[PDB]
DNA sequence: TTTTTTTTATGTACTCGTAGTGTCTGC
DNA sequence: GCAGACACTACGAGTACATA
C-alpha cells in the first residue's frame, strides 16, 4: 500500500462529492490490480468515519483516525478471502450484513469494503444486493473490481461504477523509472504487460516475477526453432501461472501483429525472440496457439481447485500437435 | 511482588465472595478472564470480578495488620475453598513466588495467580441519573416481565428489557413479538425522561443483586453503563443500543369485551388444559359465554381436552385461540386475586391484567383464525 | 438517502410507475374485484421495478379504505409501509435467509394473526437463491394458505426456482423498459429536481441504461457527481466512453481492407485517447447490420447515416453479405468473450485478428 | 359468494370430477370394489396432474361413513371435514417441514393407537421425497407391517430421490402428464361454471401454454381473467402469454423461404409496432421451422391447435428439402444464442434474418 | 372384507418355502443340525430378498421346542409365538429407529439376563447399518464377550457401511439377487395358491420388470390384480408397465438406431407424458451410447451395473458398426449443447434425435 | 516390499458432550 | 432453602451426505 500521484484528481472529485452529502453509497471502483485500488478505499474510509474538521484531509488526532493506523475500528468492515481459501465466502458476508443493522459504537457512520467484489461466489453477491440497495442511513459501501461484467448483473446495477484512467505511458514511464532502475524497453514492455497500470508494472520488478520472465524467453528461444514445445512445463507450472500463460499470450499476440507489420509492439524488450516466433510459425498456427493458451488460461482462473500440471502438461502436448504439418487446427466457436 | 498478608474472617467473605462471582461462571472464552481480584486498600478489601461486560465489586472491613496491594485467583477453586471450613475460623492469605498461600487454622494451600494488570476494568461514564428505590419493590418490577423477554432471537435486541423513566414514575417492558409486559409504577422523585434496554444477562444478575428490605438500591443509569449500590455492593453492567416498538401501540385500546375470573381457578385451569395441548404448538383455544369460559385443547394424538370455569361475563362468543404456556407464565407471575381478561375481537390480541391493580399489565396475540 | 437516486424515487402509486401496463392493468382489476391471489410472482430483469411493484401491490391490500386498486396515500398503515415501520408485512431477502431453519421458522409463524389490517403479507425477495429444502417446505403453504396470509414473490430469473413453485404462483413479467420511457423518466425526474439537463444526453443514458431503469438513475447519478453538478452532453459523453467521430467506421474499412498496420494503429489511438472498447465493439457491430439492412434497400441508409453515406454505400457495394456475416458473428463472439480476457484492448485486439483472417 | 383461488376451489371432490388418468382412477376404484387394500401407495408424477387431490380422494373413499365404497357417497359426515381440511384422523404430513428423524420417530411412536373416529388413520405425506435418509430407513419397517388400521399415502415429484428399499414395498401409481384436450376441456367446464364469457382460440392457447398441468393451466387462466376485464379474450391471452398466435411468425417463415427481404423487414416492423418481445418472436419462428421438419418427416403430425393454419404447413412440407429445414433452424439457433450479445435486440434479430437470408442456399442475396 | 396384501400373508415360515438362495439355506442347515454355529451372523443382500424372512426362520429355528434343528416343527407354542409379533426371547429391534446409544443401551443389557423361555436370546437386529458410532462400539462390546445363551442376528441392505471392526466378529451370509425363472415359478405358486387367474406372458413380463426381488414382483402384482379386474392378463400389466417404464433411454436409442422414426416420436411422446428432464434423458442417452461404443472395443466393458439390460444392450453393440454409433454421439452431443437454447427442451431434443435419424438410412 | 491420497461453496442432518435452567424434593 | 439432583433443553462439534 503505497500513495499514487495521479490519484490525487479523483480522491479530490470524489472526496469532494462525499462532504456535500451527495455521493452514491455504493461505489464500485473499476481500478486495474496495482492502481491506486485500496488506497483510495482506506483514504474514503478514513475520511467518511471519523471526524473531518481539517476537511478533506486526515485528522490523526482523532480517535477515528487512531483506531484506523491501528485497524481495530468496529465499525470499518473488510470482506477479504481468508488465508486458506481464494473466494470470499457467504459466511463473510452474511454475517457482516447481520452486523450492519447494529448501530454504529462511535456514533459516526459506517464503512463496509470488499477486498475484490469478483471474488464474491453468486450467493455473497445475492446476499449483498438487499443491503446495497436499501442500506441503513450511517451506511457507505466501496467495491472493487478489474471487470464491472464480470460481476451479478443486479449487483452491478445497484452500485454506481466509477473509473481510474490509466495514466499517459510517457507519465508512467517517467514515474516507474524513479524508483526502479531497468532498461527504458523493459521498463515500457513490463507497463505495457500491465495494461498501462503502474504498480503492476513495478511489481514485475519488485518481486520475482521478471527472473521467471526472462527463463521462460530463454525456453521459448531454446524450444521455437526446434518444435520441442516440451520442456516449457517447467517455465509454466507455478502459483502464478495465468500470468506467465498471459506473457506467452502477448509474445504470441506480437508475433501475430509484427506478421501484419503493425507500427507498435507489445513486447519491445526481446525484438529477436518474437523475430523468431514470426520466422518459424505460420500465421494460422500462431493464431491458433494464442486462442489456444487463452482459453486455457481462462480455464485455469474460471474453475477452482483445478490441477495445473495437467493442464498445461496437456496445452503444450497439443502445440506440438498443432506444430507438425498437416493438423487440422481449431476454429474458435461460440 | 509484594507480601499480602491479609487476614479475613469467613463470615466477612463467604457471602459477598459469593456476590461478586455469581456473574462468572462456565467455561470463559479465554483465560484469565475467568479469575477475581482481590485488593486491600487501607484496611478494605474489594473482590472484584468480570466478564468485560459486567464487574462487580465488593468492599470488606479489616481490623488486622496487612499492605495495600492487588492479586488474582481463580474464582471456582478460591470460593470452593473458603467454604466449608470450620465456623469462625480466619482465612490468612499471603503472596509468594507468584503463588497465593491460603492458612486456616493447618490447612495451608497453593494457587496459581496472575498479575494484577492483567485483569481488565470496563469503560467509565459521568453524571449518571441516580434513583433511590426499595430493593422488593425493583424486585417485582422485573418479576413481573422477566420472563416476557425473549432470548437468543435476532430481531431488535429482545435479549433484555426496557426501562422508561418519566415524570416520578418508572415504566419496565418487555416483549418477543407475540407477548408483551409492562409494569408501571411511581418512585417518588424528580425524574427526567429516558429509554434504555438492560441486557438479558444484566437483569438476571441485578435480580441477583437483591437481597434483604435493609437500605435503599442506587440506580445509577446512563446510556452505556449501568450501576447498581446496595450497602457495601456495587454492580456494573453494559446497555444495548436500539429500542423496542412502541408499547402504548401494543397495548389494544378497545378492551371492549371484559372477563373478570380467579387467578388461582383460572391458574389451575390452564395447568390441567395444557396437558393434552400439542407440544409444539401448546394453543388452546376459548369460548366465552355469561359467566362461563370453556378451554379446548387438541394434540395430534387427538386427546381432546376440555374445561369449563365461572366468570364474570356479559356478551358475545368470542373464540379466542392462543398459546398456553404464554397464559401460564402471566398467571403464574400476578399471584393476585382476580384477574381481568380483555378481548376486543377473534383477530385481536388479548389484555391481561390484576383486578385490583393496574401497576402490571400484559398482550398476548391469538394464534389461528 | 440524501440525494442517491431510486431509492428516495421509488414509485408510490400504481400512476406513478413507468410502462407495465400489463401488469398493472392486471393487479388492478384484480383488486377492484375480488379476483385476489395468494402467490404472485412478479419476475423480471433488473431495475426493471420487482420490489417496487410489489411494494405497492402490499400498500394497496392493506389499506384502511380496504381493498383498493389504487393505493390511498396519506394514511397511517400505508406511510408505515413506506418507511418500514410495518407489523403485518414481513420483507425477507432470500439471498440471506437461504437457511432451511428461517424459512421453517417463518412458516411456524404464518397462522398467527395479524396485529393491523387485513393480510398479512410475506415478501420474499429474490425467490430463487432459496436452497432447495426451503422451497420444498414453502411449497405446501403456498398450495393452500390460511385465508389472511398473501405471498408475493420476485426474483430476477424463474429458471433457477423450482418448476412446482412456479405451478405455484400466479406469473407477471415485467418486460424490459424502451428507451422512449426511460428517457420521459428520467426527463420527469430532472424537471421535478430542478437539474440542468440536455435531451442529448438524455438519449445516451437511456441507451446505455440496456432497458433498466435503475441502471439510468444510477447513470444519471455519475454524471451529477461528475461534470458540473448537472447533466450535460459532454459529461455524459466522457464518462460513458461512448464515440460520437468516425473511428468505428475508419475501423471496419481498414478490417475490410485487412491494412494489419492501419488496423492497429487505429486500435493503438484509440487507446491513446482511451476509448472504452466495448462500445467501440458494439458500434462496429451496429455499422456491420447497417451494411447487411443496405444490401437489401439503399434506404435502410440509416437515415442519412450522419454525412459519411459514400463510404458505406461504397462498403454496401464492395463486400458480398456472406462476408459482412461472418464479420459480424466474429465481432459479436469477440464481445462475448471480451471479459474473460486479461485486459479489453488485447480481447479487441484477438476480435479484431480473429476476423481479419477471413481473406479479407 | 366471494372470489376464491380457482385452483382452490375447483378441486375435485370425488372420483368423477378428476379429469384423464384413467389408469390410476380405473385402478384405485377397482382395488376398493375389490377390497383388495395396499398399505402403502405412492402417487408419482409432474406437479399439478393432481397427486395430492388423487390421494385425498381416496381418503374419502376409505373414510367413508357407508363403508369402503369406490365412489365417495357425495358428502357424509366423515367426508365433510375431509373436504374442510380439519379431519380428525387424515394426518396431513408436510413432509418437507418434518424432513428431520425427531419427527419421523413421534410419527412412528403412536402408530398403533386406534382411529379416533374413521376406520384408518391415512398418513398423507405430501412431498415424500424430502424427508431425510434416517427417517426413510426409520419408516421402513413400519410400511413393510404396518398395523391393520393405518395406511400410508406418499405423493412426490420424482420417485428416483427415494431409496429403493421404500420403492419395494408400496404401491407405485404414475400419474402422466394431461394432454392438450384434457385440460382444454376441464377450463371449458371452469369458465361455463364461473359465468364468464370465453373465446375458444383463448382456452386453446391456454392449454398450450400450461405444459400438461392444470393447476398451472388454472392458475394462467385466473391471470387472464385479472388482465381481461373478467372475460377470457383471445387479444388478452396473446398479451399474456406473448404468443404470435399462428399466423404473424408463419408470414415470417413463408416470406424467409421465398427470400423476399422487403416483406420480412414490414413484417418486422409491424411486430415492433405490436410492442412484443424478439426473443419471443424468435422462438415462435424456431417453433414453426421445428413443426415443419415434424410433419414432413411424420406425416401426420399437427394437432388441432394449429388446424387453422395446417394447409399453409403442408405447403412448407410439400416445398423445402430437409436439409433446408435443418439450415434455418441451426441458423436460426445460432441467432437465439447472439441475441443476447448484439447491439439491440431488434437490431439483433434483423441481423440474424438478414443471415438466414443471406445463406439461402435456393436465392441467395447477390454478390 | 381383509385381503391381507400379498407382500405379508405370503413371508415364507419354513426353509422349503424360501426360493432360491440355497447358498445360504444349506449352510445355515448344516450349521444348526451340527453343533458349529457362530456368535453372530450378519445378512446381506440387495432390495427385499430374503434377508429379514430368513432371519425371522432362523430364529425360530433356534427357539423351537423341538430343539435347535434346520426344520422347526411350526406346531410348538414357541414357533406359533414367534409366528405372531409377540414373543419375549427374541426380540426384534427396529435398528433403523432407535439409532441412538441410549435406545441402544436399554436393549443391550437385556443379554445379562436369563433368557425366559428357549434356549437361547436371540436378538434380531433389523436395518444395523444405521446405528450411531457410539452404539456401534456398545454392540462391539457386547460382542467381544458375547455369552453362550445369545444369538445376534443383523440383518441390513449395504454390509460396508458397517464399521469393518464389528464386522470381523460376524458370519456374512450375503443373499444373491433371485433370478427370473426362480421369480416367474414363485409367483405361478403364489398366484395358483389363491384365486388368482394368469397368463403366463404376463407373469415373465412381471418377472423381467420386478428387477430380481420378490417383494418388487408381489407389488407390482398386487397392483396388476388392482388394476386387472381380478385377473392377471397380458394387457394389462403391459399397459400399466408402459405407465411405469422408466427406461426410455434404451427403447429410445434402439429406435433411433433402427430409424423408426413414428417409434421414436412415440417414445418421446411417452416421455413427456412423464414429467422428465430432458437435460438428464438426453446425458444418459449419451452415457449408454458411449457404454455401446465401450463394448465394441471389449466384452468386458459392460459391468455388472446394468444386469438388467445386458442382452439388448449387448445385441445393440453387436449388430451396429462403431462408425455409426461414434457419429449417434457426435449429434446427440452437439444437439445436447444447444439444447437450452431451443424453443423447447422437449422441442429441442426431437429435432437433435431426427438429426441423429435422418443420417444412415433414409 | 513401498510410499504413496483429492476441488469447493453451500446447505442439511444426526449424534454425542456439556452448560444453563427449572423444580422438587427430602433435604 | 437449598443445594442438589436430576431433568431437560439448548449448543458445538465431529461427521455424513446432497447439490451444483
Ligand atoms: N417501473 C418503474 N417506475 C419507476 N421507477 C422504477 C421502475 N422500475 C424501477 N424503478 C426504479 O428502480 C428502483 C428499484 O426498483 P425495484 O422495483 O427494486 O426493481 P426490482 O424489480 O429489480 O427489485 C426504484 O427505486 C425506482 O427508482
Ligand atoms: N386430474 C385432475 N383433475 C382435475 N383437476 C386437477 C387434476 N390435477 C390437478 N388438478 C387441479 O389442480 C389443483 C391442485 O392439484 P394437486 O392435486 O394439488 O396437484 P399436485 O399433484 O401437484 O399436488 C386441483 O385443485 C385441481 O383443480
Ligand atoms: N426367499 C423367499 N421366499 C419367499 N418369499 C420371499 C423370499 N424373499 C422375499 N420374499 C417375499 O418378499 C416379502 C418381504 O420379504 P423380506 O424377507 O422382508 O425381504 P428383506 O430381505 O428385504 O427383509 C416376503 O413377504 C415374501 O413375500
Ligand atoms: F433488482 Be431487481 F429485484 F431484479
Ligand atoms: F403437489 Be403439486 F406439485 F402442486
Ligand atoms: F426388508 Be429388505 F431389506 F428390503
Ligand atoms: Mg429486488
Ligand atoms: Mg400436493
Ligand atoms: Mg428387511
Ligand atoms: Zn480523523
Ligand atoms: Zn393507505
Ligand atoms: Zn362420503
Ligand atoms: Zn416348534
Amino acid at each position: 500500500m503505497r500513495w499514487y500521484p495521479w490519484l490525487r484528481p479523483d480522491f479530490e472529485k470524489l472526496v469532494a462529492s462525499y462532504q456535500a452529502g451527495r455521493g452514491h453509497h455504493a461505489l464500485l471502483i473499476q481500478a486495474l490490480p496495482g492502481m491506486g485500488d485500496d488506497a483510495l478505499i482506506y483514504a474514503l474510509s478514513r475520511y467518511l468515519l471519523c471526524q473531518q474538521p481539517q476537511g478533506h484531509k486526515s485528522c490523526g488526532h482523532c480517535r477515528g483516525c487512531q483506531l484506523m493506523q491501528a485497524g481495530t475500528h468496529p465499525d470499518y468492515y473488510t470482506l477479504a478471502p481468508e488465508k486458506g481459501k481464494n473466494t470470499l465466502g457467504v459466511d463473510a458476508v452474511r454475517e457482516v450484513t447481520e452486523k450492519l443493522n447494529e448501530h454504529a459504537r462511535l456514533g459516526g457512520a459506517k464503512v463496509v469494503w470488499v477486498t475484490d467484489a469478483a471474488l464474491l461466489t453468486d450467493a455473497a453477491a445475492n446476499a449483498l444486493l438487499k443491503t446495497l440497495e436499501e442500506p441503513p442511513a450511517e451506511t457507505w459501501f466501496f467495491l472493487a473490481t478489474r471487470e464491472p461484467e464480470r460481476l451479478l448483473a443486479t449487483l452491478r446495477s445497484r452500485c454506481r461504477l466509477h473509473y481510474l484512467a490509466p495514466p499517459p505511458e510517457q507519465y508512467a514511464v517517467t514515474w516507474l523509472s524513479r524508483e526502479v532502475t531497468m532498461s527504458q524497453d523493459a521498463l515500457l514492455a513490463a507497463l505495457r504487460l500491465s495494461a498501462g497500470s503502474p504498480g503492476a508494472a513495478l511489481a514485475l520488478f519488485q518481486g520475482d516475477n521478471w527472473q521467471a520472465r526472462e527463463t521462460l524467453c530463454q525456453a521459448l528461444a531454446y524450444s521455437v526453432p526446434s518444435g520441442d514445445w516440451y520442456s516449457l512445463l517447467a517455465a509454466l507450472n507455478h502459483e502464478q501461472a495465468p500470468a506467465r500463460l498471459h506473457w506467452l499470450a502477448t509474445l504470441l499476440m506480437d508475433a501475430l501483429k509484427r506478421h501484419h507489420g503493425a507500427a507498435q509492439v507489445t513486447n519491445v524488450d526481446v525484438p529477436g525472440l518474437v523475430a523468431e516466433l514470426a520466422n518459424h510459425l505460420s500465421p494460422s498456427r500462431l493464431q491458433a496457439i494464442l486462442g489456444d493458451v487463452c482459453h486455457i488460461r481462462e480455464q485455469l482462473m474460471s474453475v477452482t481447485g483445478i490441477n495445473r500440471e495437467l493442464l498445461i502438461t496437456d496445452l503444450l502436448l497439443r502445440i506440438e500437435h498443432y506444430l507438425q504439418p498437416g493438423v487440422v487446427l481449431p476454429v474458435p466457436h461460440l | 511482588g509484594p507480601h499480602m498478608k491479609f487476614t479475613v474472617e469467613r463470615e466477612h467473605l463467604l457471602k459477598p465472595l459469593q456476590q461478586v462471582s455469581g456473574p462468572l461462571g462456565g467455561r470463559p472464552t479465554l483465560p484469565i478472564l475467568g479469575n477475581l481480584l482481590l485488593q486491600v486498600a487501607d484496611g478494605t478489601l474489594s473482590l472484584t470480578g468480570t466478564d468485560l461486560e459486567m464487574e462487580m465489586v465488593a468492599r470488606v472491613a479489616l481490623v488486622q495488620p496487612h499492605e495495600p496491594g492487588a492479586t488474582t485467583v481463580p474464582a471456582r477453586k478460591f470460593f470452593d475453598i473458603c467454604r466449608g471450613l470450620p465456623e469462625g475460623a480466619e482465612i490468612a492469605v499471603q503472596l509468594e513466588g507468584e503463588r497465593m498461600l491460603v492458612r486456616s487454622g493447618r490447612s495451608r494451600f497453593s494457587l496459581s495467580t496472575l498479575p494484577a494488570a492483567d485483569f481488565p476494568n470496563l469503560d467509565d461514564w459521568q453524571s449518571e441519573v441516580e434513583f433511590t428505590l426499595p430493593q422488593a419493590t425493583m424486585k417485582r418490577l422485573i418479576e413481573a416481565t422477566q420472563f416476557s423477554m425473549a432470548h437468543q432471537d435476532v430481531r431488535y435486541y429482545l435479549n433484555g428489557m426496557l426501562f422508561e423513566t418519566e415524570g416520578e414514575e418508572l415504566r419496565t417492558v418487555a416483549t418477543d413479538g407475540h407477548r408483551l409486559a409492562v409494569c408501571s409504577m411511581p418512585i417518588g422523585q424528580s425524574l427526567p425522561s429516558h429509554s434504555v434496554i438492560v441486557p438479558r444477562k444484566g437483569v438476571i444478575e441485578l435480580m441477583r443483586m437483591l437481597d434483604g428490605g435493609d437500605n435503599p438500591l442506587r440506580v445509577q443509569i446512563g446510556s452505556n453503563n449501568i450501576r447498581a449500590h446496595v450497602g457495601d455492593f456495587i454492580f456494573t453492567s453494559k446497555l444495548v443500543d436500539g429500542r423496542f416498538p412502541d408499547y402504548r401501540r401494543v397495548l389494544p385500546k378497545n378492551p371492549d369485551k371484559h372477563l373478570e375470573a380467579g387467578c388461582d381457578l383460572l391458574k389451575q385451569a390452564f395447568a390441567r388444559a395444557a396437558i393434552l395441548s400439542n407440544e409444539k404448538f401448546r394453543g388452546v383455544r376459548l369460548y366465552v359465554s355469561e359467566n362461563q369460559l370453556k378451554i379446548t385443547a387438541n394434540n395430534p394424538e387427538q386427546e381432546e381436552a376440555e374445561e369449563i370455569l365461572d366468570v364474570t361475563y356479559s356478551g358475545a362468543e368470542m373464540e379466542i385461540g392462543f398459546n398456553v404456556s404464554y397464559v401460564l407464565d402471566v398467571l403464574n407471575a400476578l399471584k393476585c386475586e382476580n384477574v381481568r381478561m380483555m378481548l376486543t375481537d377473534s383477530v385481536s390480541s388479548v389484555q391481561i391484567e390484576d383486578a385490583a391493580s393496574q401497576s402490571a399489565a400484559y398482550v398476548v396475540m391469538p394464534m389461528r383464525l | 438517502s440524501y440525494q442517491v437516486l431510486a431509492r428516495k424515487w421509488r414509485p408510490q402509486t400504481f400512476a406513478d410507475v413507468v410502462g407495465q401496463e400489463h401488469v398493472l392493468t392486471a393487479l388492478a382489476n384484480g383488486l377492484s374485484l375480488g379476483r385476489i391471489h395468494h402467490a404472485y410472482l412478479f419476475s423480471g430483469t433488473r431495475g426493471v421495478g420487482k420490489t417496487s411493484i410489489a411494494r405497492l401491490l402490499a400498500k394497496g391490500l392493506n389499506c384502511e379504505t380496504g381493498i383498493t386498486a389504487t393505493p390511498c396515500g396519506v394514511c397511517d398503515n400505508c406511510r408505515e409501509i413506506e418507511q418500514g415501520r410495518f407489523v403485518d408485512l414481513i420483507e425477507i431477502d432470500a439471498a440471506s435467509r437461504t437457511k432451511v431453519e428461517d424459512t421453517r421458522d417463518l412458516l411456524d409463524n404464518v397462522q398467527y394473526a395479524p396485529a393491523r389490517g387485513r393480510f398479512k403479507v410475506y415478501l420474499i425477495d429474490e425467490v430463487h437463491m432459496l436452497s432447495r429444502h426451503s422451497f420444498n417446505a414453502l411449497l405446501k403453504t403456498l398450495e393452500e394458505p390460511p385465508e389472511h396470509v398473501k405471498f408475493l414473490l420476485a426474483t430476477t430469473d424463474p429458471q433457477k426456482l423450482p418448476v412446482t413453485i412456479l405451478s405455484r404462483c400466479l406469473q407477471f413479467h415485467l418486460k424490459a423498459l424502451d428507451v422512449e420511457q426511460i428517457r420521459h423518466q428520467l426527463e420527469h425526474i430532472l424537471n421535478e429536481e430542478h437539474i440542468a439537463h440536455e435531451p442529448r444526453a438524455l438519449q445516451l443514458l437511456a441507451r446505455a441504461a440496456e432497458g433498466s431503469l435503475r441502471d439510468a438513475l444510477s447513470l444519471t447519478d455519475q454524471a451529477i457527481a461528475s461534470g458540473d453538478g448537472q447533466v450535460s452532453t459532454q459529461a455524459v459523453s466522457a464518462m460513458l466512453g461512448t464515440l460520437d467521430d468516425d473511428q468505428a467506421l475508419s475501423l471496419v474499412e481498414a478490417m475490410v481492407e485487412a491494412n494489419g498496420e492501419r488496423v492497429m494503429a487505429l486500435i493503438n489511438e484509440a487507446a491513446a485517447r482511451g476509448i472504452e472498447w466495448e462500445a467501440l465493439l458494439v458500434e462496429m457491430l451496429g455499422l456491420l447490420h447497417r451494411i447487411a439492412m443496405v444490401q437489401l434497400s439503399p434506404a435502410a441508409l440509416g437515415n442519412d447515416m450522419a454525412a459519411i453515406e459514400l463510404r458505406m454505400r461504397e462498403l454496401a457495394r464492395t463486400i458480398p453479405p456472406t462476408d459482412i456475416q461472418l464479420y459480424y458473428q466474429t465481432l459479436l463472439i469477440g464481445r462475448k468473450e471480451l471479459p474473460y480476457a486479461p485486459d479489453r484492448r488485447m480481447g479487441v485486439e484477438m476480435t479484431l485478428l480473429r476476423a481479419l483472417a477471413f481473406h479479407p
